[PDB]
């Protein structure tokens, strides 16, 4: 099947939870660049192509979870505020 | 049968030191070369001499 | 048009009055031709 | 009730012993058509 | 009247990048056209443009513009003027 996928649903007593754990955060990593990701480059997927590795994926960040934190409206309020992101050419 | 013989000459201990396949394929190009000469910032003089010489 | 001459001035200034607006081959697979018919205003009863 | 998808494909169905339980085969040319906006995003980053 | 997503990214990159490479050109001829309608309003004043740069007369009012036109051929990857028509 896939790598470390059935291990994330057995470690915690829920499946629908793991979804947003690697959803509202994963899609947020791209719209925020890549700097917000402070963990080491160890927890990262591997893509075999041209004798090198690219992309990034996820499902390898879920380790230190918690109950109550932030609401749900600020997730994309101060995120797109600190970093605007765009696309320019020479 | 001769073809099969050559397909085993590596086991008869023969002086044949040749490399198998050392090919490296990774299709790449330089689309930037397809850009006109108006991307190097030139003067009107050269911008009229080159274009006059099929450039 | 004046503003148009600017674009072609970069990729060889050669803008002719008439162009080639022929019927191009639709997407898919091409094929040979069978027959060709030309009716340049025949003296017959054509509508 | 029915919204047409902007990105979809369709063709004849065949078999593939090489495939796995969690794998599926697909046409070659169809790959370029489907992931069109995506393939251009990687070609720019590369050298192609 | 409504551009599709296909050319939506093309038309955007064809009207906001020329004023970047425009600076890299002879100050005199470039500043005449740029600092006239691009920063202000209305172009071609003749007896007013002659006192805007404080130099020549009303002759180069047509020359400078023409000399600049052929210089607009420079912006290849970048474009702005080639869209109005």
């Amino acid at each position: 099947a896939r790598v470390t996928v059935q291990d994330a649903v057995e470690k915690i007593g829920n499946r629908f939870d793991l979804v947003l754990v690697a959803a509202r955060r994963a899609r947020q990593m791209q719209v925020g660049g890549k700097d917000p990701l402070v963990p080491e480059e160890n927890d990262k997927t591997t893509v075999i192509a041209l004798r090198e590795i690219e992309e990034g994926l996820i499902n390898n960040q879920i380790l230190d979870v918690r109950e109550r934190q932030e609401q749900q409206e600020q997730e994309a309020a101060e995120l797109q505020a600190v970093t605007a992101i765009a696309e320019g050419r020479r | 049968a001769t073809i099969l013989a050559e397909q085993l000459e590596a086991f008869v201990d023969l002086r044949d030191v040749r490399q198998p396949e050392v090919k490296e394929e990774k299709p790449e190009f330089d689309p930037i070369l397809l850009r006109p000469v108006d991307d190097l910032e030139l003067t009107v003089r050269s911008a009229n001499c080159l274009k006059a010489e099929a450039i | 048009t004046p503003e148009e001459k600017l674009l072609r001035a970069i990729f060889g200034e050669k803008a002719s009055d008439v162009k080639d607006s022929s019927l191009r081959v639709p997407n898919g697979v091409s094929g040979t031709v069978i027959d060709v018919q030309v009716f340049t205003r025949d003296g017959v009863e054509k509508d | 009730l029915g919204k047409r998808v902007d990105y979809s494909g369709r063709s004849v169905i065949t078999v593939g012993p090489y495939l796995r339980l969690h794998q599926c085969g697909l046409p070659k040319k169809m790959a370029l058509e489907l992931f069109k906006p995506f393939i251009y995003g990687k070609l720019e980053l590369r050298g192609l | 009247t409504l551009e599709l997503p296909l050319d939506s990214a093309t038309t955007e990159s064809l009207r906001a990048a020329t004023h970047d490479v425009l600076a890299g050109l002879t100050a005199r001829e470039a500043k005449v056209l740029r600092m006239r309608f691009g920063i202000d309003m209305n172009t071609d004043h003749t007896l007013e443009e002659v006192g805007k740069q404080f130099d020549v007369t009303r002759e180069r009012i047509r020359q400078i513009e023409a000399k600049a036109l052929r210089k607009l051929r420079h912006p290849s990857r970048s474009e702005v003027l080639r869209s109005f028509l």
